[PDB]
This record gives structure tokens, C-alpha cells and sequence, in this order.
């Protein structure tokens, strides 16, 4: 399906 | 005609009071995953809200258990595991879950697939203060691979039990959890009414979203600064295991195992070759750069880690020795605590000490960015809901109510900010 | 239909790996007779041989157990314990026995009178293992005051069990130990198949033998002081305000007092914000040695930790805290405390008010023999004895070692 | 009954 990434942020 | 041993539940507490660090316990439930009857190739740790109770959940994508398995867990003293392949299980004990959920909080349950059956099982000092029992019983539910109850008499009463007094107060509650566990195989352990000291749990959650923590008043009792394993748990799983098996992750940000090679220099291997034993035990002295401050002895045993930074030889004597030291070692001839902090203090133990010790002086005069989150979106409502890492593959279609998750299962709730 | 919780008989094992110092597992059962339920006045600890077996004895003068008390005993996180006149039980866990008995010894018995009735119970590792039984199951004798049994059903299996597998082969072995609490009510505990290192025992016996000892081969995980080694240099301290008496060896246990062990003694009070009432603290020069100092901490009169160092870790010696923080919780073992927030304030306090104070401020007790009016041989008695029958003879022993009068004499010490 | 004393040691 569908999928996104981001960042993550410390 | 002779008479059993008797459990008072009031021993549940009993039993979790060798664990005077909280991560002791969590290490246990890990330990039960990586072992190789289960054979988890990843395990999640999460913090969750579930019907209004924070709760730490340990899920994995190991084997699972059959009903009666399930029942020797909630029992004490059995363990039956023996090495695989090379893969040597910690667990010998047979106390682990018990002594480590229960230090953790005071009520647990687990949800279990091995791909025939599905079965849960409740642990909970609170549900026997409130129905006064005198004996510790554990209640247990089993399904076929159909979602039909079994074994229905026990079942029967089990279910009942675990509705009126369980976070889950209905059959599609409990099935939820159930259904957390993506593979056909799995486990699933969720524990609730966490340890509280200020109104608050002894955790601290908030500090860092992708890390469960202890909060600063942070050192171990033995330590004088702190070194990261202490109050942090990713920290502290990233040191774990000396050759790792299994991914670990962490409030959905997998960890990332720590590498010798790329942590130390000026790497040296020693051996110790003890009258007491027929085997050679090898040894790597490293010096550390990174924390100048975190070094010593990493004994491990088993492949799994025990005690961290001890101070061995010229290190002990005086402040300026043997700073930036650090000892890798394995003894798999020592016997562990009762917390598997600890070895036993035997002439055995108190050898092997001094050797290190010695071998570390020789040594020591001798010589002289997070990982992406994922996101998934749901099919019905088109909302994005947070992932965590280490899934190997996703339905075609996903929907918010199909969702591990807790705190998002439905398609009602509003989409979380991303950072 | 909801099924119990089982004990596996391994787990006897597991439940004692929390002692790494085996005199945490004494400490443990003379806590039980220690306490108010028990309230003995005397506990005879002791090293005899019977059946060649090296064996651990603790017996005691109070109040015994019923049956169902026993079974409890031999149950795990059953404990129901009032503080009575002021005195506070240390039993809480519910496990202590347990946990010292197996971490002493593969195999124990207990044997108790009540004074209306008589008990004896197994709890035996080795039994378990040879049975192969899947659940802990403690065999259990009782008798009536007249000797015959009562609860014939389980007794009678239960003998079965323990004249078999047990050290004791017949019903006449099994007796003379209950025999051996000379008092209508008292309990007596055995406890064989001891660890063994190198082939002997993990304590050595042969080094003073009025003493249990641990071998050269000591100090605690932590020069070491007396106490870490010796079981009587261990027992003096253990109780803040003693209310029993303990006999080792024979030779009864000189408790120390604060006055006469330590100089230039200040008070000092802890006052945390979370507690309602003061906590006193008694600071001191240690006179006897100086290389033993630091915090005793005491939890309902009991002795947690010793020679803990605060503040200055050199810099500050000789110097002794005594508190009692009743507050604390004691881990598994007894040795510690949970590692909390608390904890770690006291600690603190502890260091502060230490360095404050230190800122400031600058023959053993005779043997007892009686004789036999059947060999008129003299047999060796341990002390604490507040009555002697008006006859004596061997049979009546309780030393399982003379317990016949074609035992030759002891010779009396060189 | 009849009880004797002794040095210890
Ligand atoms: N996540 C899991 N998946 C499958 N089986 C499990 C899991 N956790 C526990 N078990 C079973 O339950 C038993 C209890 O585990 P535990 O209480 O830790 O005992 P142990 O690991 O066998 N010995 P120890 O851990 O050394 O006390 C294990 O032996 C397993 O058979
Ligand atoms: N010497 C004894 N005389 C009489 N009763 C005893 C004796 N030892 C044990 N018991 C009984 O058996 C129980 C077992 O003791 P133990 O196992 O130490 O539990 P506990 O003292 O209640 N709690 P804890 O000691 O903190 O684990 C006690 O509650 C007593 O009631
Ligand atoms: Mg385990
Ligand atoms: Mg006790
Ligand atoms: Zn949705
Ligand atoms: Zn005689």
C-alpha cells in the first residue's frame, strides 16, 4: 500500500 | 495424598523484588524472545494507552505457544530450551516473565499465535487482590485458527475472568491484540498499572518520544557519571546481546547495534586459560573513544550481557588508571542472579576477576542521525498513520482500524503531526 | 475451570540464586525464629554429621507450627505477621525460608511442636529429582501429643516418602529430632547435601570450631571485616536491639553495643520531606579496629547493609552511622534496598551529615558438660540451657553425635 | 543433674 518516509527528529 | 506446594499471589510481588533496575526486567522479556525456541527475528517495545492505562507492550514475530506452553509460562520453573544450531538459549531459570513483568507492573497478560491456535493469559495481582484468592491462577483463553473458542470449560471461565477484570472488557477488545500480531506466528505481552512514584510511572516517556527512559532526580547503584545504558533504554538494547540475533525496536525506531570495530582502538586479544576449565576463553581489550568516561568489562554470558563497566585492576586502585579501558569477555562458566545482573561470587567468579584485572594492567602499560520514520495510508479514510520499522512486507490494502497501533484503530481519529 | 499457577520443583533452585552470600540465607531463618510470631528466646545453630551427611541445624525454643502453619512455611508468599508489643516482624516476602533453606542445601526438613501437636516436613530437591516429580510436593507427618499420628492420609504417605528418601530411614530416626526440642513447643530445621567446593563443604568448619566460617581461598563483592567471614562476628551485629539469644557452635553470641565500640558519639536526625516523623542517626569513631566503617543500615531492627560508604568515600575513616529506615523496602535478599528515589536520598543525607561529623571532630564464655547416669560419660552442652532434667542420659541427646552411651567421651579443649 | 565447667579454646 501507500507509504510515506519522514524524518525523525532527535 | 501428599500435599502440592502452594503459590499465595502475594508472592507475584515476591518474586520481582530482585529486580532493582527497571531495564533487568525488560532485558527478560527480550531474552525470551531472542531465545531460540521462540526465534524472533524482531521484537517491538512500545508505550501505549489502552482503555485509559498506560501500558508497555512487547511484542514479537517468534513462534508462539500452545496452550499449555502458555500455562508453563504463567507457571514457575519451567523452562525446557536447549541451543539450536549454535543458537544457546539464556533462559534456564524458568522465572523470567514472572519476575520481570511483575516488576514492571502489577498486571499482565499475553496474546499468543502459533499459527494452529491463539490463546491469552492473564497475570494480575490486581485481579486476584479483588477476587481474594488464595491461590495464583491464571486464566487462559484458546481459539482454533477460526477465531472458535476451545478447551471450553477453562476457556469458558477464563474468558469471563479476563473480561470483568481485564483492560479488555469485550471479546472484540481482546481479538484486537490478537490481531497486533501480524504473522500467522507471534506474541504479544501487555502490561498495565506500571510502577507510579509521584502520581507519575517511573518511566519517563516524554523526555524522548523514540526512547523509554529514566528520569534524573541518573546512575546505577554500582557507578561517577552515567554512562547512556543506564537511563536509556535504546542505549542499553544496542549492548545487549554480544552477536546479535534479533532486531530490537524501540517506540518504533529500530536500534542500531553497537560495533566493536567501530567503537574501540587500539583492539588487543587476550586469553584466559584457567585451571578450572578446559577451554580457552578469549578476551579483546579495547581502548574507548567515543565517552572517554564510559570504560571497564563487559561480561557477557551466553551472548547476552550481565554487567557492563567493571572496574577491573589498576582501574580499581586509583583514580588515574585504566581510563578509556574496556573488556570484552563471555563466560558461559559463571552462573547468573537472580536478575541476570550479576554472577554468583564463587572462587570462579573472583578468578576470572582477577585475571581481567591483571591482563588489563598488562594492556593498559602496553599501550602508550535517526533512522526515516514510514508511514502508511489508510485506504478508507486516506489519513497517514506512523509505521514502525522493521515490517518486511504490507497488505496490498490497509486500513486505520486494521491498525497495531493502540492509539490509532480507527479511521475517526485525527491524523498525528509529523516532526 | 480457571487453572492454578504450577511450582516446578526446579524452581526450588531458581528461588535462592538471589544469595551470593550464603550467611544472607542464615540471616533468613534466624529471622523466622526471631520473630514475634515464633518468639524465641534462644537459637541453637549448629554443624553435626547424621547418616554421613554433613548437616546444618537450626533450633529453637518458641512457639512451633500448626499443620496447616507448616504447610504454609513450605508454601511460597504466604506470611502473616503483626508486630506485638513493639515487636516488629522482619517477615514480609513470604519466601525466606525458601530461598536461604535451598540456598544452604539441596535437602531440609523441618521438624515442630506446638505443644498440642507435632509436625515434620520435607522439602527436598533431591526427592523431587528422584521421583521425577512434575510439581513441588512437601511430604507431611503429624502427631498427636501421645506420638500417634493424625491426618492419616496424608501422614502415612507422606512417612513413606520421608523414611524412603529422606535422611532419616526409620520412624525412631525421625523422632529423636523432635526429641531434640527439649522444650514443649520449638521447631528444629536440618538441612544436608550442602554445597560443595573442591569436594567439601563451601563453609569450613575445621578453622574454629566454635565457629562457621568461609574459607581462605574473604571479603564480600563489597580488608575484609570480621563479620563477612565469621558467622558469630556476623550475629553480634545483626540486630540493633536484640530480643533473642544465638548460639553457634555451642558457644553463645556476645552481642556488641554502641557504647563500648565507638568514641566520641554524636546524634545527629533525618528529616525528609517525604516522611512524617525524624529518623535518629548515631555517629561514631570506630574504637576496635578503623578499617571497618561506614553506615549500618538497620530495617525493623534487622541488619540490611554494613560498613556502607557515604560522602567522602583517604579522607573520612574510622567512622560508623548507625539507621534504621523502616521506610526502605529490602530487595529479594535482604541485603539491599530497592534502588529508589528514597533510597537514594537517604543515601545522600546520609553522606552530607557524615562529613559533618567528621568536619566536627577532628575470653570466651565457659563450656557446660553433663554427665550421663548411664555411663556416667561426660557429654558436651551448648549454651543457653535455662533447665536440665533431673536425670541425664545419652539417649535423651540432643546432639545427634552423642546419642549413645557407647560414644566415647569428648576430650575437653587443650 | 550433674554438670561439669570448662576453659573454652
Ligand atoms: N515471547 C515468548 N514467546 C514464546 N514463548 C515464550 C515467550 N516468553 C516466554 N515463553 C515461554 O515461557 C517460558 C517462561 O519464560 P521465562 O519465564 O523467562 O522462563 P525461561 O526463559 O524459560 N528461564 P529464565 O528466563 O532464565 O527464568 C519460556 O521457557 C518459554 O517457553
Ligand atoms: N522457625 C520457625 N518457627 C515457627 N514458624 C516458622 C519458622 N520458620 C518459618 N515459620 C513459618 O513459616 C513461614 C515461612 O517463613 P518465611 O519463608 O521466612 O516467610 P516470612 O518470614 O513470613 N517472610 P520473609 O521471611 O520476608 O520471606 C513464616 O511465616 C512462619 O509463619
Ligand atoms: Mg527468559
Ligand atoms: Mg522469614
Ligand atoms: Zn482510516
Ligand atoms: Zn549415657
Amino acid at each position: 500500500a501507500r507509504t510515506k518516509q519522514t524524518a525523525r527528529k532527535s | 495424598g501428599i500435599r502440592l506446594s502452594a503459590l499465595c499471589p502475594k508472592f507475584l510481588h515476591t518474586n520481582s523484588t530482585s529486580h532493582t533496575w527497571p531495564f533487568s526486567a525488560v532485558a527478560e522479556l527480550i531474552d525470551n524472545a531472542y531465545d531460540p525456541d521462540v526465534n524472533a527475528k524482531q521484537i517491538w517495545i512500545d508505550k501505549t494507552v489502552i482503555s485509559d492505562h498506560i501500558c508497555l507492550t512487547f511484542t514479537d514475530n517468534g513462534n508462539g505457544m500452545t496452550a499449555d506452553k502458555l500455562h508453563k509460562m504463567l507457571s514457575f520453573g519451567f523452562s525446557d530450551k536447549v541451543t539450536m544450531n549454535g543458537h544457546v538459549p539464556v533462559g534456564l531459570y524458568g522465572n523470567g516473565f514472572k519476575s520481570g513483568s511483575m516488576r514492571l507492573g502489577k498486571d499482565a497478560m499475553v496474546f499468543t499465535k502459533n499459527g494452529e491456535t491463539m490463546s491469552v493469559g492473564f497475570l494480575s495481582q490486581t485481579y486476584l487482590e479483588v477476587i481474594k484468592a488464595e491461590h495464583v491462577v491464571v486464566p487462559i483463553v484458546t481459539f482454533n485458527k477460526h477465531r472458535q473458542m476451545i478447551n471450553l470449560t477453562e476457556s469458558k471461565a477464563s474468558l469471563a475472568a479476563i473480561l470483568e477484570h481485564s483492560l479488555f472488557s469485550t471479546e472484540q477488545k481482546l481479538l484486537a491484540e490478537l490481531n497486533a500480531i501480524m504473522g500467522k506466528k507471534g506474541t504479544r505481552i501487555i502490561i498495565w498499572n506500571l510502577r507510579s512514584y509521584k502520581n507519575a510511572t517511573e518511566f519517563d516517556f516524554e523526555k524522548d518520544k523514540y526512547d523509554i527512559r529514566i528520569p534524573e532526580d541518573y546512575k546505577k547503584q554500582e557507578r561517577q557519571i552515567a554512562p547512556e545504558s543506564d537511563y536509556s533504554l535504546r542505549a542499553y538494547c544496542s549492548i545487549l546481546y554480544l552477536k546479535p540475533r534479533m532486531q530490537i525496536i524501540i517506540r518504533g525506531q529500530k536500534v542500531k547495534t553497537q560495533l566493536v570495530s567501530k567503537s574501540l582502538a587500539y583492539i588487543e586479544r587476550d586469553v584466559y586459560r584457567p585451571k578450572f576449565l578446559t577451554r580457552t576463553v578469549r578476551i579483546t581489550f579495547g581502548f574507548n573513544c567515543r565517552n572517554k568516561d564510559h570504560y571497564g568489562i563487559m561480561m557477557y554470558h551466553k551472548n547476552r550481557l550481565i554487567k557492563a563497566y567493571e572496574k577491573v585492576g589498576c582501574q580499581l586502585k586509583a583514580n588515574n588508571m585504566g581510563v578509556g579501558v574496556v573488556g570484552i569477555i563471555e563466560c558461559n562458566f559463571l552462573k547468573p542472579t537472580h536478575n541476570k545482573q550479576d554472577f554468583d561470587y564463587t572462587n570462579e567468579y573472583r578468578l576470572t576477576i582477577l585475571a581481567l584485572g591483571e591482563k588489563l594492567n598488562d594492556y593498559w602499560n602496553e599501550m602508550k542521525k535517526r533512522p526515516d520514520q514510514t508511514w502508511v495510508q489508510c485506504d478508507a479514510c486516506l489519513k497517514w498513520r506512523k509505521l514502525p520499522d522493521g515490517i518486511d512486507q504490507l497488505p496490498e490494502k490497509w486500513y486505520c482500524s486494521n491498525n497495531p497501533d493502540p492509539q490509532f484503530r480507527n479511521c475517526e481519529v485525527p491524523e498525528e503531526p509529523e516532526d
